[PDB]
Parts: C-alpha cells; sequence; structure tokens
C-alpha cells in the first residue's frame, strides 16, 4: 500500500526483518547488526504505516509505546514502566 | 522527491480509489514541486469529497487539477518565498 | 373428523395417554388409525407422514410401563409387512408381541 | 399559483408542430431556478420541466429530444434531484412506442452521458437502461457485446435502493458468462452476493436463479463436488414454494451425483432422508446402491450399467442431458476405485489373475487406476511383480504396534468394570 | 425512611476501586490501586469470571483487598469537560451568510456518519480532523455551537487552558481521558475552542519547564496517528493564527480537512444584519443597504456591535423602537473606533 520506499524499505528489512530471522550472517560475515533504529525525515512523510508493514510481514512480537506515556502521575513509576517494556 | 518516486504513490493510492479511465495522473507529476506523502493523500481524498457535492461517483480529470492547487501552497499565500527580491 | 385431537375429548381432564389400553382420551390414536385407515386402501406415502409425529412424541413424552407402543407399533406391524425388508419386520412385530 | 396555469399559457403551439418549444423550456429554465436552487428538496413541478418531452414524441426524432436533456444535464436544471425524476419520464415513452423507433433507441442509450458516466447514484433507473440495450445486443446474435456491457454496470454497486430486484441484476452476468464461453468469469460474482444473501430469506423468484447458475458452472467443470453441494443445499432447506410433485424427483440426480464424486460427507446423511426411501423407487433404487459401496463385489454393476440407466443416461431436472459417453466417461472410472477401496480394506494380498478377473481388466489398464490412488493419498498398496500379488497391509512402526495394544488393555479394563456393576444390577432377578 | 437508611449506611465502610491488571490463577488476579501501589486481590463466586479480564475496572476493599463488585469504565467524568448542557440559542439561521462554508462542515460531519458507505465504494478515507482559523469575529465559535442545538450526540468542549494542569505528568494524562469516551459511543465529536495552545512548536530553548506540555502536544500526534480505532471521532479544531501552532499538526494525516472562514463580503454580511436585528424592535420603514456599503472590513459579529449601540441610542431620546437614522450611528461607530487591524491574516487559503 506505499510505493515509493523500496529504497528505504530495503535497508529496513536488512536491519529489522533480516536479523530475526537469520543471526548467523551477521557472525560469518561479521557485521553487527543495529540494535536501535531512528528515522529523520519531517514530520508526516514516512513512518506511521511502514512499520505497520514491517511488523505484519514479520508476524511476531511487537511492542508499540508512545514516547509521552512512560511519565506516569507517580514519581517512582517512571523507571518501573520503561524496565517492563 | 521527483516524477519517479512520486507516480509509484499515485498509482497505489488509485487502486483502492475509483478514477475516470480518462483521467491522467501524470499531468499533475509535471507540475509537482516541494510535494511529500502526506499532500499526495490528502489530494486523493478531497478529489472524491468535492465529488459527492459535484453529483459525481468516479473522480474524474479535471477534479485532480481543482484540488491540487490547495495542499500545494506551503505557507500562506507565499508558497515559500513565491517570486520576488 | 369429528373427535381429532383435543376438541371433544378434552375440556376437564388431562391426558390419560391416547387411546392405549381402554380408559383414555383420543389424541395420537385417531391421527394412527387415519394413517392406518390409508395403509390398506390408498398408498404409503399418507400412511408414513402420519407416523413422523408419532415416533418422535413417543421417543420425547413417554412413562415406565409400555402402552402408547402398542398403538404404535400396530401400525407399524402392517406397514413394514407389504414393504421388502423383512429386518425391521421383524424388530417390530418383537417388541408388539411384548 | 403558476403551475396550474400551464395549461394555458399557450393556446396556439399545441396545435402546431411549436418550433418554439425549445425557446419556452430556456425561458422557465432560468426563473425557476432562483426559486429552489439547493435549498427546497421538492419545490418546482416536475411535469413543467418534463413538459418538453410530451410535446414532441411522435411528431419528432428522438436525435433532438436526447440534445435538450445534454443541455439540462450540463446547466443546474432547477434542480440538483431535478434529472432523478427527469429520466424516470423517459422510461414511458419507451415501452409505449417502439414501431421503427426500436433501431435508434440505441443511439439514445449511448447519447446519454447519466447512465454512461458514474454520478451521485440518486437513479435507480440507469440500471434498467442498461439492461434493455444488452437484450437488444442478445437478439442480434452478439454474445461479446452483451456481456461486456453489464460487466461494468455491476462494479458501481447502489447503497440499497432494490433489493430482491438487485440480486437479479447482480445474476444476470453470471447467465450470459457462460454463454460468451468463459465460465470463469461468473465465479468471482458468485463469492459476493452469495455471502451477503446467506443469511437473508430468499423468495420464490429468488432461489430460480440459485438452482441453476451454481450448477451449471460447475456443469463444465465436471467437478460433482459442487455439484450436489449448492443444489442441495436449496433443495433441502425451504424449497416449499414448488409442486412436491416435480420436488421428490430432484433428489433422485443429487444421490446420481455422489457416485460420480470422490465418495463425500453427504452420502450418510441421504441414507436416513425420510423421502428418500419411500415415493420414487428411482429414489430407493440409488439409495440402495450407496449401502452396496462397501459390499461392492463389481459382478453384477456392468450388467446394470449396461442395462437399468434411469438417472445415468437420462437427466431431466438436472443435467438435462449431454451424451451417452459423456456420462459414462467418469461412471467407469468411480466403480472401480469403490472396488479397489474395498480390497483394501479387506484383502491383505491378492495375486495379480484374480484381481484381474475382480476388476474386469488388463494388465495394463489394473495399475494404471491403482498406481493414480497412490499418489493421491488414498490407498496404499505395494505391488509385488515376481510374486504377480498386490500386498494391500501398510507397514507400521514398533510404537503404532504397541499403542494399539495399550487400547486393548484400557478396554478390557471397561469389561471387567462393566461386568463388576452388572453382579449387583442382576441380583435382583437372581436374589428373588 | 430517611433516618433508618442513615443507620444502614454507616454499617458499611468503603471500598477501593482499581483496574485488573493481569491474571495469575483463575480465582487469584492482579488489580493496581488507585494510589499507584500494585496488590495481589482475590475474586468471589457471585460475580462472572469473564469480566475479571485485563482492563476491566472493578471494586476492591479497604481490608481484605479482593474484588467485589464489577463497574464500567470511567476515566476522570468531568461534567464541565465532557457534558455540553445543551440549551438551544443559536442555530443554523444565525449563522447565514457563511452558507458557502457552512457545507464543509455538513460535509465532513453530517455526511460520513448518516451513510459512512459512501465513503467505503469511492475509496477515500473519512476526515478525521477539521481546521477552524481566520480572524475572530468571523462566527467561528457559533459553528460549534450550531451543531449541538441541531444533531444531539455526545459531544465534549475542551479548552485549551483548563486541561494544562500540573501535579506530575498530568497534562499528558488528561488527553487520554478524552478518547476513552470516543471508544464507548461511536457518535461522537470532540470540540477545540479558540485553541493556540497544545498544537504549539517549543523543541528546545530550555524548554522552560513544558515538560508536561511537550508530551501534550505529542499526544495528538499518537491518538490520530497510531493503530487506534478512527473515522467514528471527528476533531473540530478552532485557532486564530496557525503560523503559531505546529506546522506539522497543520499537515494531513491529523487535521484533513482546512475550513476557510473569512470575512463576510458584502452578498454575506447582507443577510446577517437581518440576523442581529430580528429580535431587536424598530420602525417600520428600514433599509440594511445602507449599512452594506458602510461596513469596511467588518465580520459577523461586529454586527451585533452595531445593533447593540443602536439601542443605548436611543434611550436618550426616550424611544423603544430603534429608528434607521440611529443605526447607521451605530455602524460607522465601529468604523470610527478601529484600531483592529484584521487584515494582518495572510493565511487564507
Amino acid at each position: 500500500d506505499v510505493g515509493g520506499l523500496d529504497m528505504q524499505k530495503q535497508e529496513i528489512r536488512e536491519a529489522v526483518e533480516l536479523p530475526l530471522v537469520q543471526a548467523d550472517l551477521y557472525e560469518q560475515i561479521g557485521i553487527d547488526p543495529p540494535r536501535g533504529v531512528l528515522l529523520y525525515g519531517p514530520p508526516g512523510t514516512g513512518k506511521t504505516m511502514l512499520v505497520k508493514a514491517v511488523a505484519n510481514s514479520t508476524k511476531a512480537a511487537f511492542i508499540r509505546v508512545n514516547g509521552s506515556e512512560f511519565v506516569h502521575k507517580y514519581l517512582g513509576e517512571g523507571p518501573r514502566m520503561v524496565r517492563d517494556v | 522527491r521527483d516524477r519517479r518516486e512520486r507516480r509509484l504513490i499515485f498509482g497505489t493510492i488509485a487502486s483502492k480509489m475509483s478514477l475516470a479511465p480518462e483521467a491522467d495522473l501524470d499531468s499533475l507529476i509535471i507540475r509537482n514541486d516541494s510535494l511529500s506523502g502526506a499532500v499526495i493523500a490528502a489530494i486523493m481524498q478531497e478529489a472524491g469529497l468535492r465529488a459527492v457535492r459535484k453529483n459525481r461517483y468516479v473522480i474524474l480529470q479535471s477534479d485532480l487539477e481543482e484540488a491540487y492547487a490547495t495542499q500545494v501552497k506551503t505557507d500562506n499565500t507565499v508558497d515559500k518565498f513565491d517570486f520576488y527580491k | 373428523d369429528d373427535l381429532k385431537a383435543q376438541f371433544q375429548e378434552l375440556d376437564s381432564k388431562k391426558q390419560r395417554n391416547n387411546g392405549s389400553k381402554d380408559h383414555g382420551d383420543g389424541i395420537l390414536l385417531i391421527d394412527s388409525e387415519i394413517a392406518r385407515t390409508y395403509l390398506l386402501k390408498n398408498d404409503l406415502v399418507k400412511a408414513r407422514d402420519l407416523l413422523d409425529d408419532l415416533e418422535k412424541t413417543l421417543d420425547k413424552k413417554d412413562s415406565i410401563p409400555l402402552r402408547i407402543t402398542n398403538s404404535f407399533y400396530s401400525t407399524n406391524s402392517q406397514y413394514f409387512k407389504f414393504k421388502n425388508d423383512f429386518n425391521s419386520f421383524y424388530y417390530t412385530s418383537l417388541l408388539y408381541l411384548s | 399559483k403558476d403551475y396550474s396555469q400551464i395549461l394555458k399559457e399557450e393556446f396556439p403551439k399545441i396545435d402546431s408542430l411549436a418550433q418554439n418549444d425549445c425557446n419556452s423550456a430556456l425561458d422557465q429554465l432560468l426563473v425557476l431556478e432562483k426559486k429552489t436552487r439547493q435549498a427546497s428538496d421538492l419545490a418546482s413541478s416536475k411535469e413543467v420541466l418534463a413538459k418538453i418531452v410530451d410535446l414532441l414524441a411522435s411528431r419528432n426524432k428522438w436525435d433532438d429530444l436526447n440534445e435538450q436533456l445534454t443541455l439540462l444535464s450540463k446547466k443546474h436544471g432547477q434542480l440538483k434531484l431535478s434529472i432523478q425524476y427527469m429520466i424516470q419520464k423517459v422510461m414511458e415513452y419507451l415501452k409505449s412506442s417502439k414501431s421503427l423507433d426500436l433501431n435508434t433507441r440505441i443511439s439514445v442509450i449511448e447519447t446519454i452521458r447519466v447512465v454512461t458516466e458514474n454520478k451521485i447514484f440518486v437513479e435507480v433507473e440507469r440500471a434498467r437502461v442498461t439492461k434493455d440495450l444488452v437484450e437488444i445486443k442478445k437478439e442480434e446474435g452478439k454474445i461479446d457485446e452483451a456481456a461486456d456491457i453489464l460487466c461494468e454496470l455491476q462494479v458501481e454497486t447502489y447503497g440499497s435502493m432494490e433489493m430482491s430486484e438487485k440480486i437479479q441484476f447482480i445474476l444476470e452476468q453470471m447467465e450470459l458468462s457462460i454463454l460468451k464461453g468463459d465460465y470463469s468469469q461468473a465465479t468471482v460474482l458468485s463469492r459476493k452476493i452469495l455471502k451477503k444473501t446467506f443469511k437473508n430469506p430468499k423468495y420464490e423468484s429468488l432461489k430460480l436463479e440459485y438452482y441453476n447458475l451454481l450448477v451449471k458452472i460447475s456443469l463444465h467443470k465436471r467437478e460433482y463436488l459442487e455439484v450436489a453441494q449448492y443444489l442441495q443445499e436449496i433443495y433441502q432447506t425451504d424449497a416449499i414454494k414448488s409442486d412436491e410433485a416435480k420436488w421428490k424427483p430432484v433428489l433422485s440426480h443429487i444421490v446420481y451425483f455422489l457416485v460420480l464424486s470422490p465418495y463425500g460427507n453427504l452420502q450418510n446423511d441421504l441414507i436416513h432422508k425420510i423421502q428418500n426411501d419411500n415415493n420414487l423407487k428411482k429414489l430407493e433404487s440409488q439409495e440402495s446402491l450407496v449401502k452396496l459401496f462397501t459390499t461392492n463385489e463389481l459382478m453384477r454393476w456392468p450388467i446394470v450399467q449396461k442395462t437399468y440407466e434411469p438417472v445415468l443416461n437420462e437427466d431431466d431436472l438436472a443435467f438435462g442431458g449431454e451424451a451417452n459417453k459423456h456420462h459414462w466417461e467418469d461412471l467407469q472410472k468411480r466403480v472401480i476405485e469403490h472396488n479397489l477401496r474395498v480390497i483394501s480394506e479387506y484383502y491383505s494380498r491378492i495375486t495379480l489373475l484374480r484381481l484381474n478377473e475382480l476388476l474386469d481388466l488388463t494388465e495394463s489398464q489394473t495399475e494404471t487406476y491403482i498406481s493414480d490412488l497412490v499418489n493421491q493419498g488414498i490407498i496404499y498398496a505395494k505391488v509385488n511383480r515376481p510374486a504377480k500379488i498386490v500386498n494391500f497391509e501398510k507397514p507400521k512402526n514398533s510404537s503404532q504396534l504397541l499403542n494399539e495394544w495399550s487400547h486393548n488393555v484400557d478396554e478390557l479394563l471397561e469389561h471387567i468394570e462393566t461386568i463388576g456393576h452388572l453382579i449387583t444390577k442382576e441380583e435382583i432377578m437372581h436374589g428373588l | 425512611d430517611k433516618t433508618e437508611n442513615d443507620i444502614k449506611a454507616l454499617q458499611s465502610i468503603g471500598q477501593l476501586i482499581g483496574e485488573v491488571m493481569k491474571e495469575l490463577s483463575e480465582e487469584k488476579y492482579i488489580v493496581k490501586a488507585s494510589s499507584g501501589p500494585r496488590y495481589i486481590v482475590g475474586v468471589r463466586n457471585s460475580v462472572d469470571r469473564s469480566k475479571l479480564k485485563k482492563g476491566v475496572r472493578v471494586t476492591l476493599d479497604i481490608t481484605t483487598l479482593t474484588i467485589m463488585r464489577i463497574l464500567p469504565r470511567e476515566t476522570d467524568p468531568l461534567v464541565y469537560n465532557m457534558t455540553s448542557f445543551e440549551q438551544g440559542e443559536i442555530t443554523f439561521d444565525g449563522i447565514g451568510g457563511l452558507t458557502e462554508q457552512i457545507r464543509e462542515l455538513r460535509e465532513v460531519i453530517e455526511l460520513p456518519l448518516k451513510n459512512p458507505e459512501i465513503f467505503q465504494r469511492v475509496g477515500i478515507k473519512p476526515p478525521k480532523g477539521v481546521l477552524l482559523y481566520g480572524p475572530p469575529g468571523t462566527g467561528k465559535t457559533l459553528l460549534a455551537k450550531a451543531v449541538a442545538a441541531t444533531i444531539g450526540a455526545n459531544f465534549i468542549f475542551s479548552p485549551a487552558s483548563g486541561i494544562v494542569d500540573k501535579y506530575i505528568g498530568e497534562s499528558a494524562r488528561i488527553i487520554r481521558e478524552m478518547f476513552a469516551y470516543a471508544k464507548e459511543h461511536e457518535p461522537c465529536i470532540i470540540f477545540m475552542d479558540e485553541v493556540d495552545a497544545i498544537g504549539g512548536r517549543r523543541f528546545s530553548e530550555g524548554t522552560s519547564a513544558d515538560r508536561e506540555i511537550q508530551r501534550t502536544l505529542m499526544e495528538l500526534l499518537t491518538q490520530m496517528d497510531g493503530f487506534d480505532n478512527l473515522g467514528q471521532t471527528k476533531i473540530i479544531m478552532a485557532t486564530n493564527r496557525p503560523d503559531t501552532l505546529d506546522p506539522a499538526l497543520l499537515r494531513p494525516g491529523r487535521l484533513d480537512r482546512k475550513v476557510e472562514i473569512p470575512l463576510p463580503n458584502e452578498a454575506g454580511r447582507l443577510e446577517i444584519f437581518k440576523i442581529h436585528t430580528a429580535k431587536v424592535k424598530k420602525t417600520g420603514e428600514f433599509d440594511f443597504e445602507a449599512a452594506v456599503k458602510m461596513s469596511d472590513g467588518f465580520n459577523g459579529a461586529d454586527i451585533r456591535n452595531c445593533a447593540t449601540e443602536a439601542g443605548f441610542f436611543a434611550i436618550r431620546d426616550d424611544r423603544d423602537h430603534i429608528n434607521p437614522d440611529d443605526l447607521m450611528k451605530a455602524v460607522r461607530k465601529v468604523a470610527e473606533v478601529k484600531k483592529l487591524e484584521g487584515t494582518i491574516e495572510y493565511q487564507k487559503l
């Protein structure tokens, strides 16, 4: 449902879908797969349906936590909610 | 983007939409200047919204050019710098 | 057509379980004999149609002894006699003899 | 108001051709427009705008009448919904005139842009206009032009409007698709309207098309699994609108379909059927053959296959008949499959000399049908050529043999427990 | 009966309320207390175990700490922030002159709710958010009140500076309290009246202690973005200058339709003079075409000022009916004051 990003989506599958299938490809070749992923660009262009398309094609565990929801009305609850994720 | 990365988005969204066989999407692609993905989504939606008040069902070619001038202007009336010094 | 079921026979009295033996009020017995009436005169199509409601009612509402089975197996005694199946005909006459 | 004086407005133009009628319609167009616009739903009289149709009908060709509807379509037309009531007026003089206007009627439909281009869909009219053009093409002998017109009409489905009538419009293309020579086009249409109407009750005229189109598509497919499925659904459920005299023989073809199909789960359902045993003897004759699937010796089957063919080579209410070879082409292939299933479940091993006598075939024809069932995952049999025998016993591991032995040990404990409680139960008769 | 019920009421004690967290055993669950600690609690045999699953708000006990009663989901009910207290005042007859721009609201409100099947067959997605901009006094606020007196569905009044309450992470949790009713009642519309705040920008100068506000800005970037069900709840947003708001929030994907509310022209104002003077008593001879040319860059509200000043001019002369001469004096009185600017808004598109 989203075209034109095949150049960008190809690098996403290598850093997301690829290490979740075969983990020995990075050990034999000797390349450290990126653990974190940041997505830049002006707000309202990418992201959005891209993460949903990758999560649907992977068919595995997926956790989506909003960046503004970590803070809780209680004080010490903030660091505990981050650990539970 | 360019006329390459953009035309993949128009043809993909038009699959779920209903247009006329005489409508040409390549006419607006040449005139695209400094656009994004969210702007393209609003063009296909507004083209179908105005068809209700115009007593139409499928999106014609005339409605694509009328609804394009709304989201192309990037600031207020000035586009970006408009043209002057 | 004068009696039928639960018209003239049902006023102040509850169900005695039809015309099984001696005392009773005709409900399922007349409907069973109409099928027997058309059994020895007309074809067996109209006879089996009345036997469908008799088999479902007997398996639903019954009692400890055997009463309705006498009038139920009486019609089936001559029903399977004209047919070509002698295996189900023996099972019908066996319970009717009891 | 001014709408009741329209009869007395123009005296002379009624008795003459009135070439100025085109100018009188434009004068009333701008006056009645400002008094309605998009505010009032119904304000101006629709007969005033549609009066131009009744002025020139049989006294003028329909080419000039289509030009008036073109100007009203491009302009406002005194109302936004006025077009809805104008086409309703168009449907009157069409069936009441005919004569030499049937040839020019084709050009009238193609000239109107409302029936061609897509609109807000207030019409519930053009759906019948499109059907009238297709009925003309079918009378001219064009199978391709008739199916292509209704194909694009079914793409746009109206929201509610007609309910039972819309079903006939969806099923209309399925009837013309097979006449085109392709039965795969109507398969897509059967996956949409059938699901929506599955839970909705169908009337008498509704189920008449499903009695044919559902089994007609699979007729050319020669797949009997889908023929005995959709047919029994309409047959068993309801189907009380038809006559019971012709309703009973319909089942005679249903049982005949189970033999040509690779068995099924509907065979045991028709054995306990009340109407299947009694009434028509052909119903019981084919039902008696169902119980012969396990007992099939193949001995008496070709005797009846060459003599009695009540439902075999003669079809009336289902296939209507095709040929004696077509009905017997897959018949002989199934009868062989009925015997091989019995031997596989009975004979552990049998010689090729005796197996050929039981199948009434040669050595090449015997191994042809046996080897085909092995690849389908049905019958597994080891053919021993040196010994000229076929071993039907499938190999079992050591765990499978010990597992079945464990079920017997648990079964013996059930008989020991059952008899143990029967001593107290039968003590009443013994202790009496 | 009032006295006997008092003694029977004092026998009952307090009962805690908490939401079911997770499930350990069949009869053993975990419910988070309203104070923020989490205690493992039990259940009884008088309640259904199907409604005891996660997310369901139940009733605990202040002593035994066990699940007792099952209650429907209510997250901080506020009568001022939820119930509209509807009293019919202004209708579509008072917002007249905007008719060209009135069909824009009914297109994104009346059309998708009455016949949602139209957008499904065409393929277009129903507009989610709606932007209302332009200078004040054009009747933008009256557009939200005219809908509440017509349809009657569940509506929400959301002031900008009422949700900025700050204790610990409070401003971020208030937004999630609003969308809780969106999934319960499907025909709901969230009104926004004169909100330049929650759509701000403010990335980092040092943040000036915006910590809860920056998350509140992101709350609109979640509910209208992520996988939560949408399309049944319309967002009506009103603002003065969109340039102050975050440009990312104005882009499509959150606010789909931008409704232009310009200053009513000579044809638009012509029907507005009769609206404000409808209930005002005057003489038999009246002409509203004179005040049309007298109006220079006015709006729909400023005519109400012209009708208000015309009443006080007749008090000194002891006149219950306002003469046409007193009208032209009050119409120019707004044109004499001025100093309101109003021509500096370039965002018309």
